[PDB]
C-alpha cells in the first residue's frame, strides 16, 4: 500500500508516466544511485547548469 | 577525501545520464570535472598489493 | 582446416564462425580490411559445397548474410568477386522454388545475361538467387513449420532488402507474398508482424497497420518498429504523432542513434535549427557511422548554419 | 591496468634537457642536450634511488636528442645487446655492450661503421627493430633532411662455434615518395611487416622496408596553418594491424587511429580537453603531444604530452581510462628538485618528452612481479618510473 | 611593405564565400527520409550440433538437432536466457544499463505459453483490438489515431 502511495508521488512528479512506465525523467534518474536522486534529477533540465 | 571520492562517483553517474539526456557541453563539463578532481592524495596508492 | 580434408562438421563450421568476423568489424568500425575475408571466403564456401558434400540451408543463410555486406554497404563494388557463383548452383543440388518464381520470373541460371549488367545489381541478384534457390530439408531434422515458415522470413527479408536498395516492385511483391504465407503458417512468432508492415504500407496509408502496430506481443521491446512509424509524418501528416511516438522510444531506449535522428529531423522540418543541429551532432556522436543519415544529415545541418553569414577563419571551434 | 603509481624516481639527471629515453630488460639510458649517456640499472635495492648505478659516458659537444636500445639472442656465443644514439649535428654513433655483474664497467667500442660519403644524410629519428627469424637482419629505421631510411645488418657471427666478425650492411634504401622534397619527421617498423612512414605535412604514407615499396597515402585533418599538421610519432600495435599516429595542430595535440590495409579514420583519440573556455571541440591533449607507446599486449596506449600529463587511451574502444599528472615536486630527494627554470617559469606542468613501456620482468624495484612497468622523462631534467597495481 | 597586404588571396576569405550554394528541401518525400528502414537480420532457426560415437566415444560419430525458444539472441529486445551473444560494447562489470540484465532465481517470473489459435497470445493482441477487422488505429499506450493524406 505505501509503495502504491510512493507511485502516486512518482506519477505526480513526472518521472514515470501515468500508465506506470519510465519516462526520460525516470530514465536519467535510473543512473543516480544516491538517496537524493529526485532533486538531482531535477537539476539537469534547463540551461541553468550551462 | 571521502566526499571528493563520492563526487567522482557522482560525476560518473551524471556523465552517463548527461549523455543520455543529450547536452554534449554538459557531458564535457562533467568529464572536465572528472579530469581535475582525480589526482594525488584523493586517489593515492592502495597499499595492499 | 588443413587437417580435416572434407568433413561435415568442421568446414561448414568454418563458414558459421568466420562470417561474423566481417559483421563485428563492420559494427565496430573497420570495413575495407574486413570485407577482404568476406570476398575470399565465398570461393572457399563454394569449394566446400562440393568437397565436404553439405549444401544445407544454413550455409545458404550464412552466405546470404556475408553477401548482405555488399548491399547495406556499396563502396566495395570494384572488388566484388561474386560473379563466379552460378557454378555454385551447378556444384550443389538444386531443389527449386514454386511460388516465388511466378512473382519476378528470374531463374537460377537466367540472371547473367540481364538488361545492362550493373555491378550493384549483379550483387543484388546474387543475393536474391542465393537465398531463394536453396535445397529442401534433405537428411536434416525439423519440428512444426521450421522447414518452410522460418524460410519465408529468409526469402521475404532478402527480397525486402532487394526492394529497399534497387527500388523494384517485382521483389516487393514476392516479399509481401512470403510474409502473407508465413503469417498464415505461423502467426505467433513475432517476426512476420514487422516485414509485412514494412513492405505493404509503402503502397498506401494503412493497409498493413494491423501488422506493424501489434508487433509488440511476444516480442517484448522495440528497435526498428517504433522508429519507422515516424513515416506517418509525410504519409498522413500528423506532427505531434511523429514526436509523441518517439518519446516512448527515447524514454525507454535512447542509447541508439535512430530516435535521436528522427526527432532531429522533426525539429528541423518545422523551423528550429540550433536545437536540431545539437540533436543531430549528438546522434552522430552516438552512432559514429552506424546509420546512413547519422553522418550525412550532420554535415548537412552544420553546412546549413554556414550559409548566409561567413564567420571568421581564426575561430578554432568552427 | 587501471592507475599506476611511483615504483622509483630520480631527478637532475643531465646538465641540459633530457630529450629522450631508451629502456630494456637489462638497463635504461637517457640522452640529453649536453650529450651524455647514463646507463641506469634495472635491479635496485629495497627503497632507494640508485644514482651511482648509472655510469656516465662522453659522446658529443652539440648534444643528443633521440636514442633507443635493442636486445637479442642469436646464439650461445654472445648474448646480444646494442645501443645507438642521434645528435643535433646528425651522426648515428653505435655503442656495443660488454657487461660484468660486480664491476659494471660498460665501456663501448670505437664504432665508425659508415664511411664519410654516406653521412651526407643526417640522422634524426632512429628506431630499432625486433625480428624473431622473419628476416634474419636485425631491423633498424632512421630519417634525415633528404627523406631516406637505412638499415644496418650487424652480425658478429659466422655462416652468413661462431668466430668474431662484426660488419655493416644495407637491406634496402626507402626514400621519400611524396613530391616535392620533404623532411622525414619520424618512422617505426612493425612485427607483421607493414612499415608506414610519417612526414612534416600531416600525411602518413604506408610502405615496406625490404621491398622498396611505397603503397598509399591519405589527406590530413584540417591543414591550412604554417605548421598545420606535423607528425611527431607514428606507432603500431605489436600484434594487430592498427596504426596510432601522433601529430600536432596549432597549440593542441592530435592522436589518430587507422588500420594498415584500409587506412580509414574510425576515430581520433580525444576527450573533453580545455579549448575556448566553454565551447570545446575534440583533441588528445590541451598542449602538444610527442611520444606514444603501447603495452605488451597492444590494448592500453599511453601518450606523452607537453603540458605535464600522461593519459591512458584504450585502443579496443576509443576512450580514456585515466590521467596521471606530472609536476616538478614529484621528485623524491630534496637536493634534486628544480621548481623554476633559469629563465623564470614554474615547472608545475613541464614538457614530458618520452614515455616508454617496460614489459613483464624488466623492472623490479619494489613490489612488482611479471609487471607492465613504465618510465618517463620531463623538461625539468627529471626521470621517473611507474608500475601496474598487483600483477597477479 | 610592398607585398604582405596588397597581395591578393591565394585561397578565398570566408567573408566572400556567401555565393556558394542553395539548399533544396526535396532530394534530387517519405521514402527519401527513411532509407535505413529494414526488417531484422536473417533468422537461423536450425543449428549444427554433433554428439558422440558410443561407449567412451571421444568425438567420432554424430547426429544433429534443431532448437526453438522465445526469439533472436540479442539484449535489445530481452533475451533473459543466459546463453546470449556478447557485443563489442561492454566493460568488466558496469559498462551500461542499456543492455537488459540476466535471470533472477527463486521468484516466479509470470510468463507461461500454455500451448503445445487458442491461448498463446492471450490478452496480448486481444486487448489492443478496436475497429475494422483488427485494423489497429492507435499505437498502444496513448490515444490519438491516424489521419490520411487529405489533411495536407
Amino acid at each position: 500500500p505505501d509503495y502504491e502511495k510512493r507511485l502516486a508521488v512518482l506519477k505526480d512528479t513526472e518521472f514515470i508516466d501515468q500508465n506506470h512506465n519510465v519516462l526520460l525523467k525516470g530514465r536519467v534518474a535510473c543512473e543516480i544511485n544516491s538517496g537524493y536522486e529526485l532533486v538531482l534529477t531535477e537539476l539537469i533540465l534547463d540551461n541553468f547548469l550551462g | 577525501v571521502r566526499v571528493i571520492t563520492w563526487l567522482d562517483e557522482i560525476c560518473r553517474e551524471v556523465k552517463t545520464a548527461s549523455i543520455i539526456i543529450g547536452n554534449s557541453t554538459l557531458h564535457m563539463k562533467m568529464s572536465r570535472a572528472q579530469e581535475l578532481i582525480k589526482r594525488d592524495i584523493v586517489f593515492a596508492a592502495s597499499l595492499y598489493l | 582446416c588443413q587437417e580435416a580434408a572434407t568433413e561435415e562438421s568442421f568446414q561448414i563450421g568454418l563458414v558459421e564462425v568466420l562470417m561474423r568476423c566481417s559483421l563485428d568489424l563492420y559494427s565496430q568500425g573497420f570495413l575495407l580490411k574486413s570485407v577482404s575475408i568476406a570476398k575470399d571466403t565465398i570461393e572457399r564456401i563454394k569449394i566446400i559445397i562440393s568437397e565436404l558434400k553439405c549444401e544445407n540451408q544454413q550455409v545458404w543463410i550464412y552466405l546470404s548474410q556475408v553477401l548482405r555486406l555488399f548491399i547495406w554497404i556499396e563502396s566495395k563494388v570494384d572488388t566484388l568477386p561474386v560473379e563466379s557463383l552460378v557454378s555454385i548452383f551447378e556444384n550443389s543440388q538444386f531443389s527449386g522454388s514454386e511460388e516465388i518464381d511466378s512473382v519476378d520470373n528470374i531463374k537460377i541460371d537466367t540472371l547473367l545475361d540481364s538488361t545492362t549488367d550493373d555491378n550493384v545489381s549483379i550483387a543484388c541478384k546474387f543475393l536474391i538467387l542465393a537465398s531463394k534457390y536453396s535445397v529442401s530439408d534433405q537428411k536434416f531434422t525439423d519440428i512444426a513449420g521450421t522447414v518452410r515458415a522460418s524460410y519465408w522470413y529468409n526469402i521475404g527479408i532478402s527480397e525486402l532488402t532487394a526492394f529497399i536498395t534497387l527500388k523494384e516492385p517485382q521483389y516487393r511483391d514476392a516479399a509481401i507474398f512470403a510474409f502473407k504465407k508465413s503469417i498464415q503458417l505461423q502467426s505467433n512468432t513475432s517476426e512476420t508482424w514487422i516485414g509485412l508492415g514494412i513492405a505493404t504500407m509503402d503502397i498506401n496509408f494503412r493497409v498493413s497497420q494491423h501488422c506493424f502496430i501489434k508487433a509488440t506481443a511476444l516480442e517484448p521491446k522495440a528497435t526498428n518498429t517504433w522508429f519507422n512509424l515516424a513515416m506517418l509524418g509525410l504519409k498522413k501528416k500528423d506532427t505531434e504523432f511523429a514526436q509523441q511516438v518517439l518519446n516512448k522510444l527515447q524514454s525507454l531506449a535512447p542509447q541508439d542513434s535512430s530516435p535521436w535522428l528522427g526527432m532531429a529531423l522533426i525539429l528541423e522540418e518545422q523551423g528550429d535549427i540550433i536545437g536540431s543541429s545539437k540533436l543531430f551532432a549528438h546522434s552522430f556522436i552516438l552512432s559514429n557511422g552506424r546509420s546512413k543519415a547519422a553522418q550525412f544529415m550532420y554535415a548537412k545541418n552544420v553546412l546549413e548554419n554556414h550559409i548566409n553569414n561567413g564567420d571568421d577563419e581564426r575561430d578554432i571551434e568552427t | 591496468s587501471k592507475v599506476f603509481i611511483a615504483t622509483a624516481n630520480a631527478g637532475k639527471a643531465h646538465d641540459a634537457d633530457i630529450f629522450s629515453v631508451s629502456a630494456c630488460n637489462s638497463f635504461t639510458v637517457s640522452c640529453s642536450g649536453d650529450g651524455y649517456l647514463k646507463v641506469w640499472d634495472n635491479k635496485l635495492l629495497d627503497n632507494e634511488n640508485p644514482k651511482d648505478k648509472s655510469y656516465s659516458h662522453f659522446v658529443h659537444k652539440s648534444g643528443l636528442h633521440h636514442v633507443d636500445v635493442l636486445q637479442a639472442i642469436e646464439r650461445d656465443a654472445f648474448e646480444l645487446c646494442l645501443v645507438a644514439t642521434t645528435s643535433f649535428s646528425g651522426d648515428l654513433l653505435f655503442y656495443r655492450i660488454t657487461r660484468e655483474d660486480e664491476t659494471k664497467k660498460v665501456i663501448f667500442e670505437k664504432l665508425d661503421l659508415l664511411d664519410s660519403d654516406m653521412k651526407k644524410h643526417s640522422f634524426w629519428a632512429l628506431k630499432w627493430g625486433a625480428s624473431n627469424d622473419r628476416l634474419l637482419s636485425h631491423r633498424l629505421v632512421a630519417t634525415d633532411v633528404k627523406g631516406t631510411t637505412y638499415i644496418w645488418k650487424f652480425h658478429p657471427f659466422a655462416d652468413e662455434t661462431l668466430n668474431w666478425s662484426p660488419t655493416l650492411e644495407l637491406q634496402g634504401t626507402v626514400e621519400s615518395p611524396m613530391t616535392p622534397s620533404q623532411f622525414a619527421t619520424s618512422v617505426d617498423i612493425s612485427e607483421r611487416g607493414l612499415i608506414a612512414t610519417g612526414f612534416n605535412n600531416g600525411t602518413v604514407q604506408i610502405s615496406e622496408l625490404s621491398t622498396l615499396r611505397p603503397l598509399y597515402n591519405f589527406e590530413s585533418q584540417h591543414s591550412m596553418i604554417n605548421n598545420s599538421n606535423s607528425i611527431r610519432s607514428v606507432k603500431f600495435s605489436p600484434q594487430g594491424s592498427l596504426l596510432a599516429i601522433a601529430h600536432d595542430s596549432n597549440s593542441f595535440g592530435c592522436i589518430t587511429l587507422y588500420e594498415t590495409e584500409f587506412g580509414e579514420r574510425i576515430g581520433s583519440l580525444s576527450v573533453p580537453t580545455h579549448s575556448s573556455q566553454a565551447s570545446l571541440g575534440e583533441f588528445a591533449h590541451s598542449s602538444w603531444v610527442m611520444s606514444l607507446s603501447f603495452n605488451d599486449s597492444g590494448e592500453t596506449l599511453c601518450s606523452a604530452g607537453w603540458d605535464g600529463k600522461l593519459r591512458f587511451w584504450d585502443v579496443k574502444t576509443k576512450e580514456r581510462i585515466t590521467t596521471l599528472n606530472m609536476h616538478c615536486d614529484d621528485i623524491e630527494i630534496e637536493e634534486d628538485i628544480l621548481a623554476v627554470d633559469e629563465h623564470g617559469d614554474s615547472l608545475a606542468e613541464p614538457g614530458v618528452f618520452d614515455v616508454k613501456f617496460l614489459k613483464k620482468g624488466w623492472r623490479s624495484g619494489m613490489g612488482a612481479d611479471l609487471n607492465e612497468s613504465l618510465c618517463c622523462v620531463c623538461l625539468d631534467r627529471s626521470i621517473r618510473w611507474f608500475r601496474e597495481a598487483g600483477g597477479k | 611593405i610592398k607585398d604582405r597586404f596588397l597581395r591578393p588571396s591565394n585561397a578565398l576569405p570566408w567573408s566572400l564565400l556567401d555565393m556558394v550554394q542553395d539548399v533544396p528541401h526535396t532530394s534530387s518525400g517519405k521514402l527519401d527520409y527513411k532509407e535505413l528502414l529494414k526488417v531484422p537480420d536473417p533468422i537461423n532457426r536450425t543449428s549444427y550440433q554433433f554428439k558422440r560415437t558410443g561407449l567412451e566415444g571421444k568425438i567420432s560419430g554424430y547426429k544433429e538437432e534443431v532448437d526453438l525458444k522465445e526469439v533472436a539472441n540479442a539484449n535489445a529486445s530481452n533475451s533473459l536466457s543466459i546463453t546470449r551473444s556478447i557485443n563489442h560494447n561492454q566493460n568488466s562489470v558496469r559498462g551500461s544499463t542499456a543492455q537488459l540484465p540476466f535471470t533472477p532465481g527463486g521468484i516466479p517470473m509470470k510468463s507461461v505459453k500454455t500451448d503445445s489459435g487458442s491461448s498463446t497470445m492471450a490478452n496480448a493482441t486481444k486487448l489492443l483490438h478496436k475497429d475494422g477487422q483488427g485494423l489497429f488505429d492507435i499505437p498502444e499506450g496513448m490515444n490519438r489515431g491516424i489521419k490520411p493524406m487529405d489533411a495536407e
